[PDB]
C-alpha cells in the first residue's frame, strides 16, 4: 500500500516522507517481538511537498488490521477508503489548492 | 446444488439492480463489486469484500452467527451503508451533511455546508435539484 | 416579470445543462455561450421551441 | 473547559426544536440521579448517612458515583446495591437526566430531557467548547448559540468546571 | 457469582511435588499476594445478618506490590465480599457460594466501608497458587496473617509455619438459574478431582 | 518598502490582536519590524492550538496554540 503510495508520487516526483515506527523496531528481550506483531494502531504520516513557505499537509494514517488515511491541513482532518482517495484529494489540491494559493 | 439454489434464492430475493452472478456471488455495492458464499460444513457464509474488509463481513456474518432475521434486504442495508460511507467520503470537500432529521427516509436526505432552507436531493444517483420546505420550486438534471 | 428576450445572467462553470441555464424570461434556454446580440436571438429559438 | 449545564422551564421543545435546527447531530446523553435512604436511622447523614446516589455518567466512565453525598469513591456495581441491600437502604424521589448530545463544530451541545420519579422535571443543556480560553472569553458568545437555537425559561442554576466534573456539579442541581 | 468449589490439605512437605504434578500439566503457578480487612458491620436489630460473610470483606490485590512500599493502602487495587453462603443440603458436592466481586477507583478506598461505620475485624492474606482451567480455575490456599494491622511486611503468621496448603478447586458462575454451568462446571472439576486424587483427596466444608 | 509584507505580518500581529478580541507581542511585532530590516477562518476552525502560516515571500509560521510566529530557519518566534 504504501509502495503504491510511493510508486504514485515517484509518477511526478513530489516529495513525500514514509515514516515507520514499529513495534519490531524495538526488543529488549525475545519475548518483546511477542508483543511486537499485535495489530495494533501503526502511525505512516506521509509528507507530500512541493509548496514552499507553506507547512506542509501533515498527514495522520494508522492501518490497522481491523475492528485508515485520515490527513488534515489547515483546513480539515478527513479519513479515506482507498489511498487512491488520497491521491485525487491532492489533486483537489492540485488545482484548487494551487488556485486558492493564487489569490493569496 | 443447494449452494446454487441459495445463490438465486437471495439473488430473486435481491433488487434487479445488483446482479448477482455464479462466478462467485458478486455482490455490487457500488463503486465496489464484492463476493457473496456460504461457507461449506459449518456455516458463517463465505461472503467476501473485494483488498482488506472491515467489519461489514464481519456484521453479515456474525449476523449469521445469530442465524434469526434472513439477510436480504439485509444485504440492501449492507448496500445503502456502505454506499453512505463511500458518500461520505464524497461528502468530505463540498461539506454536504445529508443530515437526516427533516425526513427518516430509506430515500435519505442529502444537505449542505453550512446550509429558511433550500434542500437538496439525488437518488438513482439522479441529479433532481429538489430544493424544498415544504417544496420549493426545483430544477432537475440526470447528467454522469 | 420578463419582460425581455435578453438572458444570461450566467455563473461557472461547465455542466451539461438541462435543469437548465442561461434562461431568458423564467425558463431556462442552456445557452452559455450567447452573444449579447444573439441571447435574445437564442430566446427567439427559444421562441421558436415554445409551441410545446 | 466550563460546565455551564442549565435547567428550563419551557421543555418538550429540546425534541422539537434542535431537530429543527438545520445542523449535525450525535449520541445520547442520558444520566440518573437515584437517592437512597437506609432502612433503619443511625446512618442517617454526613460520611455515614441514609443519603447516597450511585451516579450514572452513562455517556463516559460507565462509572457509578459511589458517593454518600460528598463522600468519594466510584464503581461501576451495582453490584454493590445488593451489598447494600443487606437488609437495608431504600430510596426517595431522585430526578434522572437524559438526552441527546449531538455533533455541531467548535463547540458541541449536550441534551437531556430531565425526569423526576414524578415522572418530568425539566430539560437541562450544556454545550462543550475549546478550554484554552478563560471563562467568558467566548462563553456568552456560545450563548448566543444557547440563543440560536433560541432557548427560553431557563432556570438560574449554573454549574461550573473533561466532563467528570459534571460528577460533583449534579449536586448542584440534586441539592436543590 | 455463584463460585464452586472443594477443599483439602496440603502437608508443605509434599507441596511443591504436587506442583510438579499440576503447574507442568496446568496454567501458572501465580503467586498470590493480597491483602484482606474483613471489616465487621457491628448492627443493631436483631436479627442480624450476622453470618461471616455478612460481615464485609475489602480485598487489596497486592501481588505485584512492593513489601514495604507506602502508597498501597488506598492507591494499589482493593475490593470487596459480602457473598452469599454456599449451599444448603451441598454435602460433599462443591458448595455455591454467589459473589459480589466489587472493584474501586479512587485515592479514597477503605474509607467508604467506614461511611458505612463498620467496625474493622479479623484480616489476612491469600498467598497460595492457583491453576486456570478456562473459567473455571484451581485455587490452592495459603492465608498468612500480617505482621501488624495495615502492614504489608513480612514475615506474616500463619497458625502453623508448617501451614496447611489448603487446595482449592473453583469456578465461578454468573447466575444460577440454569442448569448448564451447573451440571457442565461440576463434572469439568470433578474430572479436575480425578486429575487431584492422583495425589490428594478434596473435600466439601460447610460454609 | 518590503515592510507592507511585513504589515501582514502586522495584520498577523493584527489578528493577535483578534484573537485579544476573542506586551510581549508589541515585542514580537518589533520582531516584525526586524523583518523589515531584511479561506484562514477553515484555520481558525482548525483553532476550533493548531497552525498557520506566511508566504510569499518569507515563511512567517502563524501557528495557533496564543500562537506561533515563527519566521522562514525555524525561527521559532511565538
Amino acid at each position: 500500500e504504501s509502495l503504491e503510495f510511493q510508486r504514485w508520487l515517484k509518477q511526478r516526483d513530489i516529495s513525500f516522507k514514509f515514516m515507520p515506527n514499529y513495534p519490531w523496531e524495538k526488543a529488549k528481550d525475545f519475548l518483546e517481538l511477542e508483543n511486537s506483531l499485535s495489530i495494533n494502531r501503526l502511525s505512516i504520516s506521509w509528507r507530500i511537498m512541493v509548496s514552499n513557505f507553506e507547512p506542509a499537509i501533515f498527514i495522520q494514517h494508522t492501518p490497522t488490521l481491523h475492528g485508515v488515511w485520515r490527513c488534515k491541513d489547515q483546513y480539515s482532518s478527513n479519513q479515506f477508503s482507498s489511498l487512491k482517495n488520497v491521491c485525487q484529494y491532492i489533486e483537489h489540491h492540485i488545482n484548487s489548492l494551487s488556485r486558492r494559493s493564487k489569490k493569496t | 446444488k443447494h449452494a446454487q439454489l441459495i445463490l438465486e434464492q437471495i439473488r430473486k430475493e435481491l433488487h434487479p439492480n445488483i446482479f448477482s452472478e455464479h462466478v462467485g456471488g458478486g455482490l455490487k455495492i457500488h463503486v465496489f463489486d464484492n463476493e457473496i458464499i456460504v461457507k461449506v460444513n459449518s456455516v458463517t457464509g463465505r461472503l467476501v469484500l473485494s483488498l482488506s474488509p472491515p467489519r461489514h463481513l464481519r456484521a453479515a456474518e456474525k449476523n449469521i452467527a445469530l442465524n434469526t432475521q434472513p439477510p436480504a434486504q439485509i444485504l440492501n442495508r449492507l448496500y445503502f451503508f456502505c454506499i453512505q460511507t463511500q458518500l461520505l467520503e464524497v461528502a468530505q470537500c463540498a461539506e454536504l451533511h445529508a443530515v437526516q432529521g427533516y425526513y427518516s427516509f430509506p430515500y435519505l436526505t442529502f444537505s449542505k455546508g453550512k446550509w429558511w432552507v433550500l434542500a437538496y436531493n439525488v437518488e438513482s444517483n439522479s441529479w433532481s435539484v429538489r430544493l424544498l420546505n415544504a417544496a420549493g420550486q426545483t430544477l432537475y438534471t440526470q447528467d454522469v | 416579470a420578463a419582460p425581455e428576450m435578453h438572458l444570461i445572467k450566467m455563473n461557472k462553470t461547465a455542466d451539461l445543462t438541462a435543469i437548465l441555464k442561461r434562461i431568458l424570461a423564467i425558463s431556462r434556454k442552456k445557452x452559455x455561450x450567447x452573444x449579447x446580440x444573439x441571447x435574445x436571438x437564442x430566446x427567439x429559438x427559444x421562441x421558436x421551441x415554445x409551441x410545446x | 473547559p466550563v460546565h455551564g449545564v442549565i435547567y428550563y422551564s419551557s421543555p418538550s421543545m429540546a425534541t422539537f426544536l434542535s431537530p429543527a435546527q438545520d445542523n449535525l447531530v450525535r449520541t445520547y446523553f442520558a444520566q440518573h440521579l437515584k437517592k437512597w435512604v437506609v432502612q433503619y436511622k443511625l446512618y442517617r447523614n454526613a460520611v455515614t448517612p441514609k443519603t447516597l446516589e450511585f451516579l450514572k455518567q452513562n455517556i463516559n466512565p460507565s462509572m457509578l458515583a459511589c458517593v454518600d453525598e460528598a463522600t468519594m469513591i466510584d464503581a461501576e456495581p451495582e453490584l454493590e446495591d445488593i451489598i447494600v441491600r443487606t437488609k437495608l437502604w431504600n430510596f426517595r424521589q431522585s430526578f434522572t437526566i437524559e438526552g441527546s448530545i449531538y455533533e455541531v463544530g467548535s463547540f458541541k451541545v449536550a441534551i437531556a430531557n430531565v425526569l423526576q420519579k414524578s415522572v418530568w422535571k425539566g430539560i437541562l443543556f450544556h454545550v462543550t467548547y475549546d478550554g484554552t480560553e478563560s471563562v467568558d472569553l467566548a462563553r456568552p458568545i456560545i450563548q448566543e448559540f444557547f440563543l440560536k437555537c433560541f432557548l427560553q425559561n431557563n432556570k438560574s442554576v449554573t454549574p461550573v468546571y473533561l466532563d467528570s466534573k459534571l460528577l460533583l456539579q449534579l449536586f448542584k442541581q440534586r441539592i436543590d | 457469582m455463584q463460585e464452586l468449589y472443594l477443599l483439602g490439605v496440603v502437608p508443605s512437605r509434599r507441596f511443591e511435588a504436587v506442583v510438579n504434578s499440576l503447574s507442568k500439566t496446568l496454567d501458572g503457578p501465580k503467586t498470590i499476594l493480597e491483602f484482606w480487612v474483613v471489616y465487621r458491620p457491628k448492627d443493631v436489630p436483631p436479627n442480624l445478618p450476622r453470618q461471616p460473610d455478612s460481615w464485609l470483606r475489602l480485598c487489596s490485590n497486592i501481588e505485584s506490590h512492593d513489601e514495604t512500599d507506602t502508597e498501597w493502602s488506598k492507591n494499589t487495587q482493593w475490593s470487596m465480599y459480602l457473598e452469599g453462603n454456599s449451599e444448603p443440603k451441598r454435602e460433599d458436592k462443591c458448595g455455591i457460594r454467589p459473589v459480589n466481586r466489587a472493584k474501586l477507583t479512587n485515592g479514597s478506598v477503605t474509607e467508604f466501608v467506614e461511611k458505612m461505620g463498620y467496625e474493622f475485624s479479623h484480616e489476612y492474606i491469600i498467598q497460595g497458587l492457583e491453576y486456570f482451567f478456562f473459567d473455571t480455575t484451581v485455587r490452592i490456599y495459603q492465608t498468612l496473617i500480617p505482621s501488624q494491622q495495615r502492614s504489608i511486611k513480612p514475615p506474616f503468621h500463619p497458625m502453623n509455619e508448617e501451614q496447611p496448603w489448603i487446595l482449592h478447586v473453583y469456578t465461578h458462575v454468573a447466575d444460577a438459574s440454569n442448569q448448564v454451568a451447573m451440571a457442565k462446571a461440576e463434572a469439568n472439576l470433578t474430572k479436575v478431582k480425578t486429575l487431584l486424587s492422583a495425589f490428594c483427596d478434596l473435600k466439601n466444608v460447610r460454609l | 518598502m518590503s515592510l507592507e509584507e511585513q504589515r501582514t505580518r502586522d495584520e498577523l500581529k493584527h489578528k493577535l490582536l483578534d484573537l485579544n478580541q476573542l506586551t510581549i507581542c508589541p515585542s514580537l511585532l518589533k520582531l516584525l519590524h526586524p523583518e523589515t530590516g531584511t479561506v484562514n477562518s477553515f484555520y481558525t476552525h482548525l483553532k476550533s492550538s493548531n497552525d498557520t502560516e506566511n508566504n510569499e515571500t518569507k515563511s512567517i509560521n502563524g501557528k495557533s496554540a496564543k500562537e506561533p510566529h515563527h519566521s522562514e530557519h525555524d525561527n521559532d518566534n511565538f
